[PDB]
């Protein structure tokens, strides 16, 4: 449920 | 101070100077500060942006890519304003009771920053935090540790696995207690560990305030409009 964050990770 | 702590020392080293720009460059990028919330479009760009360094400086923390990816989440959540307070003192400067970065233009004071609503009740106290962050007179490699330990606290939240986030905060822990000992000489170093976790209450705090403020500006959609999609998703619901 956190689509940018989660994709800044990996 | 062993093997295991200057490796780590190295690595939050080199992280943050991959994460914080000190000349400044990207902030052409922004939308333009006018100094209504006449400077929230550009402030609302700056924090977007520094929350995707302080993304990028979590993730190279030495065991942090080891936990979930839930627990990641949730650690930078809570933890993207203070570490942003904190990353924000390289910038500040006590001459003026400003954040200097460059040119001004890209230099915010009091009054750039409280002139809306109820926004002074963080403002004077997050001034205060800078300037007795200002006084201890940190290392490089104690702001980066500090900034590291704030990012993994075992006690947000919503953190499921905490023995683990434990773990990783102990040797980052044991390792600026060490580095304080072996590197920080007298008398700069007297009680210094304590007066830095001291600071990681004083974030609790200004934390909790910041989203007391975020909560009652974002209910305004006409506000709203302004942010980031990044900045929504994260100071979230
Ligand atoms: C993030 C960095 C910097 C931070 C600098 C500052 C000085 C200006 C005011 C900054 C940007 C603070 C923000 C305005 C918090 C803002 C952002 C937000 C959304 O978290 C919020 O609700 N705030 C407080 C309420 C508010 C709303 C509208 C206008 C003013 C306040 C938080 C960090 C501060 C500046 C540089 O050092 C780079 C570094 O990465």
């Amino acid at each position: 449920n956190h689509p940018m964050l989660m994709n800044l990770l990996k | 101070l062993s093997e295991e702590q200057q490796h780590i020392i190295a690595i939050l080293l080199d992280a943050h100077h991959k994460t914080y720009d000190p000349t400044y460059a990207d902030f052409r990028d922004f939308r333009p500060p006018v100094r209504p919330l006449s400077m929230l479009p550009h402030l609302a760009d700056l924090v977007s942006y520094s929350i995707q360094k302080v993304i990028g400086f979590a993730k190279m923390i030495p065991g942090f890519r080891d936990l979930t990816s839930d627990d990641q989440i949730v650690l930078l959540k809570s933890s993207a304003i203070e570490v942003i307070m904190l990353r924000s003192n390289q910038s500040f400067t006590m001459d003026d009771m400003s954040w200097d970065c460059g040119s001004q233009d890209y230099k915010y004071d009091v009054t750039d920053v409280s002139k809306a609503g109820h926004t002074l009740e963080l403002i004077e106290p997050l001034i205060k935090f800078q300037v007795g962050l200002k006084k201890l007179n940190l290392h490089e490699e104690e702001h980066v540790l500090l900034m590291a330990i704030c990012i993994v606290s075992p006690d947000r939240p919503g953190v499921q696995d905490a023995k683990l986030v434990e773990a990783i905060q102990d040797r980052l822990s044991n390792t600026l207690q060490t580095y304080i000992r072996c590197r920080h000489p007298p008398p700069g170093s007297h009680q210094l560990y304590a007066k830095m976790i001291q600071k990681l209450a004083d974030l609790r705090s200004l934390n909790e305030e910041h989203s007391k403020q975020y909560r009652s500006l974002s209910f305004q959609p006409e506000n709203s409009m302004k942010l980031t999609p990044l900045v929504l998703e994260v100071f979230g619901n």
